[PDB]
């Protein structure tokens, strides 16, 4: 009926990070779900100090 | 419940 | 340049629907339409975010925020970042990032933390933050030092002892009582403690 | 027995992780709003901010990613059928006119 | 109380708690001035004898 | 009152447990 | 920019009430009964202040 | 290697002053340390250290203590409250036993 | 460090914070004991 | 160059050590320092002689 | 015996009886920022 | 009220809760 | 349904249908001898 | 095109068997924690591949 945009996206914020750090906090972070190809970035730890 | 405070980023 | 290639088909949008009672979905409706029941959300990460250019080989970084209300702040969050791997997101497509890896601007797999030797904070020109005498060395945040003679490290390595207390406060509410390791649930993946290993 | 004369090098790696500096008068999380944001010299006044980092030399361009942490909140208003209406307000890096 | 043992080719000991309340009560009533009242039981360390 | 220290989660003080005020831990007792 | 910032705090629910306080007492009744099924918790912003 | 100049924080054990609120005042804080190195130090094959070359030397030592920076009338009246004979301060060791 | 309590003294334990199914992940909303 | 040294805003210095020159400093008994733009000062490194 | 269990709080009475209500008080609202609890002993009776 | 049974935390019976009494553990419900 | 109340498929909770003298008994002796797991509690959708 | 997960299971399944075992599915897909996904449970056992 308006055809107006309840987005007010902005250039200084970073919706990636902002979820990124949520999954952190609002659960396990080491499981993998495939649906949203929720897989962690982790370096092997005997890789980065040896 | 309705009582919990939200999440923010260090605090 | 290598070769790689994506091409959309076809995209449809879904959508799952609690089957509620009509009655009840009538009743829900109504109150939340109302102007005190309206629905408010926050972003988690909560920050207007920045990124200033450091040149190569670079050591001090001055910045700046020219006078502003500071009503509602809450902190800072700071991490090295490198250009090769950040993109330019203003623009719709950025031809001058050739680079596929991880991005730690985006992913949150920051990884030059290390990088940083000390930061200062001051106020209006003249008011340095925290002021007040708090830190050992109340002018700065000493991050880490390269010679130490007046003995300010902790955990076996060359982070000192006002950032390691900064740190285990800002994340864990730890360092006024006893430093000691945090609950696992407090210690999460992108927190201080699980990630902070020192070396020798 | 023929151990040479070592010298002791100690660094930290610490990946993943934010710096994080609280805008707390004693560094601690009392609150989402802290102390300080509620502070009668932060709040009835306008202040400058002169921040300056000394880092470690790279030999490559690198980026500083400062994360100015605000109350980033949105408030929709769903009066009558199909209207939906958005109220952003971010405290203090406010981005409306 | 017998204790019997696997016997062992070298001299070991035998290490017993006996499980106590080893409690003390710290009382400051001025500036300065630490008291500090301390007492187990039943194998209390102050009998008469001192 | 001492209720003013304690951070507001709404209008109301967070106040702590009163069952959190001592510790009992011992030995397995 | 405004010198009291307390109506507009209030307004987002920077620092103001919980969700139990601010919302019709209706709608805090109906999530009470419908959260093991139909979460309606996240939905509103909670405030913490120092 | 083996020569290590270290830079230890040891904590504090003794369960009276362990998790004590010291209350304002000037309080001497003395402390014994030990040099044996069959004793500051562990081997994984349990070898006598004093005949296999093991040394240590404490330079110095330096006493650090973090306090919270509570209001001067919060923290008069959490004094004043924790100067009661009734509000003493009293603990336990978690093992809690003698030793035979 | 000790399970949550009601007091009624008799002291009575309080079922708060246990586990339950949620359609929404529970560390957001409570917090878990 | 032909430009102007200096067009761009200066801040002022720092008030600590390894900003206000790059120049290869010395220790207190006269060991040379190497300067800050180094790659061994991203560590701490102690000496110690045994006893 | 049981006068000096109590004074040592073997058996007696927990920390939300015996200290004063001031203090219960402070260590409530204070609990989650300066922590007053591993400070006194609560005694559990069999 | 059998509150002589029950382990006394401080001056007070360590008494459970009376939702505690039943079962409904089952297999998908 | 009386079946369904008489094996606690529906109805009461086990601090509601049982003796109010055993309620008390079991949520004294709950932390050395539980009785919970010995009485049926209706969950009702 | 109605599967999820990036193999062949379908949506009506996954979200039957999301909400069989943990309420979850009609407010988002997410992963359960782990005292609700149990050993012989949904998630902890489902394995797409391709």
């Amino acid at each position: 009926a308006s055809q107006l945009n309840a987005v007010v996206d902005l250039q200084d914020r970073n919706t990636e990070l902002s979820y990124q750090l949520l999954l952190d906090s609002i659960g396990d972070r080491t499981r993998y779900f495939s649906m949203w190809n929720q897989a962690v970035d982790s370096y092997d730890p005997d890789v980065r100090i040896i | 419940g309705l009582r919990f405070p939200s999440k923010m980023f260090g605090g | 340049v290598d070769g790689a290639s994506i091409k959309f088909d076809s995209i449809c949008l879904y959508a799952t629907f609690f089957p509620m009672a009509h009655n009840t979905a009538s009743t829900l409706e109504a109150m939340l339409r109302n102007d005190t029941n309206d629905q408010s959300f926050n972003d988690y990460l909560s920050a207007a975010n920045m990124l200033y250019p450091i040149p190569a080989n670079a050591t001090n970084v001055p910045i700046s925020i020219p006078s502003r209300n500071w009503a509602a702040f809450r902190g800072w969050a700071f991490t090295r970042l490198k250009t090769k791997e950040t993109p330019s997101l203003g623009s719709g497509y950025d031809p001058y990032y050739t680079y596929s890896g991880s991005i730690p601007y985006l992913d949150g797999t920051f990884y030059l933390n290390h990088t940083f030797k000390k930061v200062a904070i001051t106020f209006d020109s003249s008011v340095s933050w925290p002021g007040n005498d708090r830190l050992l060395t109340p002018n700065e945040f000493e991050i880490k030092r390269s010679v130490d003679g007046e003995g300010y490290n902790v955990a076996q390595c060359n982070m000192t002892k006002d950032w390691f207390l900064v740190q285990m406060l800002a994340n864990y509410n730890i360092g006024y009582q006893g430093f000691y390791i945090p609950e696992s649930y407090k210690d999460r993946m992108y927190s201080f403690f699980r990630n902070f290993q020192p070396m020798s | 027995k023929t151990a040479v004369d070592s010298i002791t090098q100690k660094k930290f790696l610490c990946d993943r992780t934010l710096w994080r500096i609280p805008f707390s008068s004693n560094f601690m999380s009392m609150g989402a709003l802290t102390d300080l944001g509620q502070n009668l010299l932060y709040a009835n006044s306008a202040h400058a901010l002169d921040m300056t980092f000394e880092v470690d030399p790279m030999d490559e361009p690198t980026l500083l990613y400062v994360l100015f942490e605000v109350f980033d909140v949105v408030r929709v208003h769903r009066p009558h059928r199909g209207v939906i209406e958005t109220v952003y307000l971010r405290t203090p890096f406010s981005a409306g006119n | 109380m017998t204790f019997e043992v696997d016997p062992m080719d070298e001299p070991t000991l035998l290490y017993v708690l006996f499980e106590v309340f080893d409690v003390v009560r710290v009382h400051r009533p001025h500036r300065g001035v630490i008291e500090t009242v301390y007492l187990r039981t039943p194998f209390s360390a102050g009998n008469a004898t001192t | 009152n001492f209720a003013s220290l304690a951070p507001r989660h709404g209008s109301r003080p967070f106040m702590g447990n009163w069952q959190d005020i001592g510790t009992s831990n011992m030995s397995g007792g | 920019a405004t010198p009291s910032m307390m109506p507009q705090w209030s307004y987002m629910h920077i620092s103001g009430q919980d969700a139990s306080e601010y919302l019709s007492p209706g709608l805090v009744q109906f999530a009470r009964a419908t959260e093991t099924y139909f979460s309606l918790n996240n939905k509103f912003r909670n405030p913490t202040v120092a | 290697g083996r020569y290590v100049p270290f830079h230890i924080q040891v904590p504090q054990k003794f369960f009276a002053i362990k998790n004590l609120l010291l209350l304002p005042g000037s309080y001497t804080y003395e402390w014994n340390f030990r040099k044996d190195v069959n004793m500051v130090l562990q081997s994984s094959l349990g070898n006598d250290l004093r005949v296999d070359g093991a040394s240590i030397k404490f330079d110095s030592i330096c006493l650090y203590a973090t306090f919270f920076p509570m209001a001067h009338n919060t923290a008069s009246t959490l004094e004043a409250m924790l100067r009661n004979d009734t509000n003493d301060q009293s603990f336990n060791d978690y093992l809690s036993a003698a030793n035979m | 460090p000790r399970p949550p309590v009601e007091e009624p003294a008799v002291e009575t334990v309080s079922p708060e914070g246990r586990g339950e199914k949620r359609p929404r992940p529970d560390r957001e909303e409570t917090l878990v004991t | 160059d032909g430009s102007i040294v200096s067009s761009y805003l200066t801040t002022r210095m720092p008030p600590w050590a390894g900003v206000r020159q790059n120049v290869m400093g010395s220790s207190i008994d006269g060991r040379p320092v190497l300067p800050a733009n180094s790659t061994t000062l991203t560590y701490e490194t102690v000496s110690g002689t045994p006893l």
